[PDB]
């Protein structure tokens, strides 16, 4: 069940990781012939204000790490954990081999924690009646088309420093589903918003994941039961989204990363389709 | 076509 | 005694007026391909005129190259239709593409009739453009069959059922290319034997547009200049493009794929076939609330694909499954027509249904509406505009819509767009006096 990521790192003009088989993945296994290439992109080797420093000595792993005062999240969800690189102090990804050292296009060291916001409803016909397919009942996410892959993604982005889950999933699903943000729409939004449940905390397979910076996302579902308030919800693609757009569930769906892993848990959690 | 939904749709 | 034009009628950009210029002026802008790999290629000259037996008028024919601009070949159709029915010719207001399968099909006698009579209608009560492939196997046969009795039931002007074929699969191909570009008459011999081809052309087609691209005998390389002329003669004739599949293959799938992705309207006819019933199912487990339907799952659709389209990769079924569920993902661009759940005379309505789920602005609905005498249609869209608060959309279309209404001759529309608060005193002309 092993995840490989492609050879060619998105955004970074052509520059390929070394090539495994999936048969060499995990870290128990030992592989000796494992020779990654070294690459940062131009975007992580600028030093932006939301991308850890270049040399990872004296940062802590495995623990809630303050930078600047503000805490972030640099523990992984692996049950064996982070082990620390001897050689340079660069943290190493517990969840397999990428064949790229570096940070590549993730900003952080080790686990860089993402919050994605699934808003739910139940997909309804006109009628009122609930669509119901192979003894379960179906439900239906927002879904946002991203502007560097277009592949059609969960709204989702990485969690800030000194904020929690609840403040990231509501400013990315503000800034994603609905771009601009009243009245009432905001009453309806805010008791959307008000009943958030932690679905997963996983590790993601993303493509541009390396083995000293990888993605590990934490799941929030804002289902709408009676779906007034998801209604009320002005839909249009804002930022790095070109459109947004809701999609049914199912298993057959072509999603970016590991999503189908996180719908699966929503839907698990709900006793829906998948 | 009552008839239909009332016993074709129920099996 | 057929007297050779010398001279044609091009539209200018500025779509006021026509210039006349001669015919080997404007045909230089045509290249062909003979070198599989020569890119840029030499002038065509095989344009002209084609009879065929039994039809007493004859079809034009032009082979272009497929990297050649559409507006090229929609001018060229356009001084064809000025030539030969003057230049107030009835302006297309619906540009109906018909995409399916090429092998030959057994469909129910019922159907057959239902999808008769709609085509027909629709296109006669709107002068369409039906643009189909060329071959005379399968739906363009059929198709063919359908505008014969247009064909013969009217006298002053016929609809051009334009055929969009690629060369290098056409019978009597070598005969086309011998010879000087003033090619009036040509007999095509259908029954021809011809060695590393096999698909003649049908005779029921009223144009020809030939797409070549230096291959020979490799089908598919037409799909994509088909669907940009489309979509430009739709931008030209400021009408909507409408794609209905029966049956059909792989690319017939891969086409309707290409038609939503650029926003145009795709009419899947279920029981038709194949291609046409997977689309079917897939809608109908993706967004039917009726009973019978519960009991659809993913494992008998990939298990149907896989029946018909018999993949050489499971990778390849999983794309061409991604694929049947992407062209579904938007409902508004996909009607589908059922015998068992619709009306016998209801597949204009269909298509209508389907003009309504993707036309933008209410006017333009309104105007087609008209067009397929569907008062009920109009009525029930101007009642909820009504109701939900969009009266000045209503106030600011219901001029044009009265007086279209009075142009092509429908005095009930024109009680309706009255009933609504339109004042007779407040009409304004179309252009500025
Ligand atoms: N327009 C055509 N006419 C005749 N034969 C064709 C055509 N296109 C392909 N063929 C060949 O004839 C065989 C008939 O199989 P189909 O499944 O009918 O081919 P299909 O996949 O439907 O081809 C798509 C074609 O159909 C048209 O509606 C559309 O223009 C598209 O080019 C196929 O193996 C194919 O190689």
């Amino acid at each position: 069940e092993w995840y490989v990521p492609p050879e060619e790192y998105p955004k970074s003009g052509g520059v390929k990781r070394y090539l495994i088989d999936a048969s060499m993945v995990p870290l128990s296994i030992m592989c000796p012939s494992y020779d990654p290439v070294e690459y940062t992109h131009p975007s992580v080797a600028a030093q932006p204000v939301w991308a850890d420093p270049a040399d990872p000595r004296k940062i802590k792993f495995n623990v809630k790490d303050e930078v600047n005062g503000k805490v972030v999240d640099r523990t992984s969800c692996h049950p064996s954990g982070i082990s620390i690189d001897s050689n340079t102090g660069r943290p190493i990804n517990p969840w397999g081999r990428t064949g790229m050292t570096g940070r590549g296009l993730l900003g952080k060291w080790g686990v860089n924690q993402a919050a994605d916001t699934v808003v739910t409803r139940w997909k309804r016909s006109p009628d009122g009646s609930i669509l119901e397919r192979d003894g379960k009942k179906v439900l239906e996410f927002v879904a946002i088309q991203r502007q560097d892959n277009k592949m059609w993604a969960i709204p989702g982005g990485f969690v800030d420093n000194g904020e929690d889950v609840a403040l990231t999933s509501g400013r990315e699903f503000m800034e994603e589903a609905l771009g601009m943000g009243s009245a009432e729409s905001k009453d309806s939004l805010a008791a959307l918003f008000s009943s958030g449940t932690i679905v997963a905390r996983i590790y993601c397979e993303d493509p541009r994941n390396t083995d000293n910076a990888w993605v590990e996302t934490t799941c929030v579902n804002f289902h709408d039961e009676s779906g007034r308030h998801a209604a009320r919800l002005k839909l249009q693609g804002g930022d790095d989204a070109e459109h947004a757009r809701w999609m049914m569930v199912h298993g057959g769906l072509n999603l970016f990363a590991s999503h189908r892993t996180l719908l699966q848990h929503v839907t698990s959690a709900l006793n829906a389709y998948f | 076509i009552s008839f239909r939904f009332s016993l074709d749709q129920q099996a | 005694q057929s007297v050779a034009a010398k001279t044609l009628l091009i539209e200018n950009e500025d779509g006021k007026g026509s210039t006349r210029m001669e015919v080997q002026d404007f045909m230089k802008r045509f290249h062909m391909h003979a070198s599989e790999d020569d890119k840029t290629g030499s002038p065509s000259t095989a344009w002209g005129t084609l009879r065929f037996p039994t039809k007493e008028a004859t079809a034009p024919y032009l082979r272009l190259s497929v990297n050649d601009d559409p507006e090229d070949a929609l001018l060229f159709v356009k001084a064809m239709l000025a030539q030969k029915y003057g230049e107030t010719y009835d302006r297309p207001s619906l540009i109906l593409s018909v995409t399916g399968g090429a092998r030959n099909f057994t469909l129910p006698p019922r159907l057959e009739t239902a999808i008769a009579k709609g085509l027909r209608l629709a296109a006669q009560r709107t002068n369409a453009w039906v643009v189909t492939g060329g071959t005379n196997t399968g739906v363009m046969k059929l198709t063919g069959q359908i505008m014969e009795a247009l064909s013969k039931t009217q006298s002053h002007f016929i609809p051009p059922t334009i055929g969009i074929a690629t060369y290098g699969v056409i019978i009597g191909g070598d005969d086309m290319t011998r010879g000087e570009p003033p090619k009036i008459g040509l007999e095509y011999e259908m029954h021809k034997k011809d060695p590393p081809k096999t698909t003649p052309l049908d005779d029921n087609h009223n144009l020809f547009l030939l797409v070549d691209d230096g291959s020979t005998n490799k089908f598919g390389k037409e799909i994509k200049f088909r669907a940009a002329f489309e979509n430009a003669a739709g931008q030209a004739f400021a009408a909507p493009v409408v794609t209905i599949v029966v049956q059909g293959g792989p690319g017939t799938l891969g086409t309707a794929l290409q038609a939503v992705r650029q926003g145009t309207p795709i009419v899947v006819v279920d029981g038709s076939g194949l291609a046409a019933d997977v689309l079917a199912y897939a809608y109908n487990f993706m967004h039917n609330p009726l009973t019978r339907f519960k009991s659809y799952t993913i494992d008998d659709l990939r298990q149907k694909v896989a029946q018909t389209f018999n993949p050489k990769s499971s990778q390849q079924l999983t794309n061409l499954l991604d694929s049947a569920l992407e062209c579904v993902q938007d409902p508004n661009l996909v009607v589908v027509y059922s015998l068992q759940e619709s009306g016998i005379d209801e597949f204009d309505d269909c298509i209508l249904k389907a003009i309504f789920s993707s036309q933008g602005k209410l006017g333009n609905k309104l105007k087609q509406a008209m067009y397929f005498d569907q008062l009920d249609v109009a009525k029930r869209a101007l009642s909820e505009a009504s109701k939900n608060g969009q009266h000045n959309e209503i106030a600011a279309c219901i001029n044009d819509n009265l007086m279209a209404a009075m142009m092509h001759n429908k005095p009930h529309f024109v009680e309706l767009y009255l009933g609504f608060d339109a004042k007779i005193y407040e009409l304004k002309p179309s252009e500025e006096v």
